[PDB]
This record gives C-alpha cells, structure tokens and sequence, in this order.
C-alpha cells in the first residue's frame, strides 16, 4: 500500500540510469502496443556537477 | 536526434535551427578571411613595380 | 455513498450520494457504472414468508486505471502550433438504450 | 502528424540515421596534401587517460596539463507502469475426474 | 536566405498535413450520418406498437426486429477503420481498463 505496487497484475518498469539517459521508448505493431499501453508515472532528473 | 513517439520532433526543429546557424557562422568567418587575403594580394604586385 | 481517492498518496477528490448507482460528473469527462449487487446479504423469514435484505458491514475496494490517449496535429512550421481534437465513444450503452 | 502507425516512424529513422552516417563521412573525408582539415586538425590536438572523458574544439587552446576534481550529486530516474490484466470467460471452473 | 528556405519548406509539408487531417473527420461524419438514419426508423417502428390491437405475439414479433437492428447498429459503431485506426469506438481520447 502507498508506495509504486499498489496495483496487482500490473508491471513495474525501472531503469538504474539517471537523467534523459534513462528514457525507453517502445515500438512495434499497433494492436500489441496498444494492449500493453503503458503509462508514465515518475520522469527522472538530472544531476549537480 | 530521436524520432520514434510525437515528443521529440520539436527538440530535433529546434537542434537543426541552430546548427544551421552553426555553420553560417563558419561560413561567415572563413569568406571574411579570404576577402582580407585578396585585398593584401594586390599590393605586393604594386611594390614590386616600383 | 461512493468515495474516490488517489491510489499512491490518498489525496481526497470526490463523494457522491447516488440513486441509480451511476457515478457522474467528479472524475473529468468519464462516467463509471456499477453493479446493483454489491456486498449485499440476503436472508429468507419463514415465521413471516418474506425475504429480507441487509448490508454486509464491510467495505469494498476497486480500483481503476485510466491513461491519456488526445489527438495532436502539426499545423505551423515550429512548435507549440498544434490542434487538439476528440471524438467521443458511441455505442448502445453510451446512447443509453441498451435495456 | 498523426495518421502514421508506430512503424512508418521506424522506416523514416532508418534513412536518416542513413544520412547521419553519410554526414559524418564527409565530414571526415576532406583531405589536401595528406592533412586533414576539418576533423580537428588544424587548431588543437587533445588527448585524455580516462575513457569517459570527451573534448570539442572550438577556438585557440593554450597549453599544458590539467587536473579535475569532480563531485556529484545526483538526480532520479524514470518509473514506467503497465495496464491490469484479466483471464478470459472460456477458462476458470474447478471440478472432479477419475483418470 | 537559409532560414527563408526552412521556413518555405516547413510552410508547404504543414499544406499537405491539413488535408491528411480533414480526411478523417469526413469519414466519422459519414459513419455518423448512417447511424442517425438508422435510429429514426427504430423509433418509427417503436411508435407504431402502442396502439392497442395487438395481441401478446406480434409484439415479440417486432421486438425480434428491434433487436436485430440494435446488433446491426452495434457492429457498424465497431466497424469502423482508417489506416488501423478505430475512431467512434472510443480509441482516440482515453484507454481505461479495471480488475
């Protein structure tokens, strides 16, 4: 509860870069993507040098 | 430069803007150069005349 | 009595007290639907010959997910210049002359 | 625009990734008496130990070693989250055989 | 004179992306303007029973009709395409889906 599972029968994407190097990007047949229709819900940030 | 989802069109218009002005740039400063070159060209010719 | 919240931090966003158990008007632009036989007990009296109904005494959770999918044309030669456009869902169920 | 599926995206890609290539090669392909000009040839010439570590040149460089001190402090990522999924009418049921 | 010509050039592919757009909008109305066509007659037909002749049989005999043409109304609000595109069955504003 409360926290990035809090929905069952869903998939959990996660990256171990940071920043704009840690956008994916999908592609392929309309029907599967489609199916799939994943969704964005945290956007990374960059970092202080 | 990515082009696969409708996002990243308007960072690639906006890139190859200001490359374009890149290369003015160059283009600019190199036709400023030979110019310069030309117009001490002739006065050698002149003193050897003399 | 249907309370809807946020699924990640529980942020408050809308009640409602409904009649015909359709849920209009506090999520933007969606209409949800349930059915009439939720979480309710039934019981027969045969000193009386009646049926009586009651509630369960506990609640129930559902939960929804929902994602963006308007439509964005190129209209200008920079940015920012697009137009939106939507075509509503049609059917028997949305023209309400299902039943 | 959208009246394109996810794939005519994908066909135009790979012919500018053609023409990326193409550049890069005349980029790096003019030469005058076996000494390149425009690959950096003509103003400064730099070298590193680290392999993580890029340089581009723009105007006169002055000399010399340096030494970096570097500290970071760092960002967030990208969290990506999928639809619910449901098992069709035609399956679930348990029952009894004898095999 | 560079700029001018990226503006010429980006002006002219925006020209061709209006009419690819207007193509769509003329089919949904197409679609549209069969379906209204078809519920005049339903309602026709519904106001032709009521006036108390009948028997208990013709009726049945014209609910059969009604349901026919509200299965036919059904697979023409979900036949229609454009480039594998779906319009009216509410595939171009929002996805939602439930466990």
């Amino acid at each position: 509860d409360s926290s990035n599972e809090a929905l069952a029968g869903t998939f959990v994407i996660q990256t171990a870069r940071l920043g704009d190097d840690s956008k994916l990007s999908f592609i392929g047949d309309q029907n599967l993507i489609n199916a799939l229709s994943l969704a964005t819900i945290q956007e990374g940030e960059n970092s202080e040098t | 430069i990515l082009m696969v989802d409708q996002e990243l069109a308007q960072e690639s218009i906006t890139k190859l803007d200001k490359a374009l002005e890149t290369v003015s740039g160059v283009r600019a400063t190199i036709g400023a150069q030979i110019n310069r070159l030309e117009y001490t060209m002739t006065g050698l010719d002149t003193t050897r005349e003399n | 009595t249907i309370k809807v919240t946020d699924a990640h931090t529980g942020k408050f966003i809308g009640s409602d007290s409904v009649n015909d158990s359709t849920l209009r008007g506090v999520i933007q632009g969606v209409d949800v639907k349930i059915d009439s036989d939720v979480g309710v007990s039934i019981s027969w009296n045969s000193t009386k010959k009646t049926m009586e109904f009651s509630a369960t005494g506990e609640s129930e959770d559902i939960k929804l997910h929902l994602v963006d999918n308007a439509m964005e044309m190129q209209i200008g030669a920079n940015e920012g210049q697009t137009i939106l456009a939507n075509i509503p869902q049609v059917d028997t169920t949305s023209l309400g002359i299902d039943d | 625009n959208g009246v394109y599926t996810t794939n005519d995206r994908a066909e135009i890609q790979k012919e500018v990734d053609q023409l990326k290539e193409e550049i890069n090669r005349i980029a790096s392909s003019t030469e005058f008496n076996t000494k390149k000009l425009l690959n950096g040839d003509s103003t400064a010439l730099w070298s590193s130990d680290s392999s993580d570590l890029d340089v581009v040149i723009k105007s006169a460089v002055a000399e010399g070693n340096y030494n970096l001190n570097v500290t970071v402090d760092p960002g967030k990522n990208f969290v990506y989250k999928s639809d619910v999924m449901t098992l069709n009418e035609d399956a679930i049921g348990a029952e009894i055989v004898t095999a | 004179s560079e700029k001018l010509r990226g503006q010429i050039s980006g002006l002219k592919r925006a020209s061709l992306n209006a009419q690819d757009g207007i193509s769509l909008l003329q089919t949904a109305e197409g679609g549209l303007q069969n379906i209204q066509d078809m519920l005049q007659r339903m309602r026709e037909l519904a106001v032709q029973a009521g006036n108390g002749v009948y028997t208990t049989n013709d009726r049945a005999e014209i609910q059969k009709e009604v349901d026919q043409l509200k299965e036919e109304i059904n697979r023409i609000a979900s036949s229609t395409e454009f480039n594998t595109k779906k319009l009216l069955n509410g595939d171009s504003t929002a996805l939602w889906s439930s466990d």
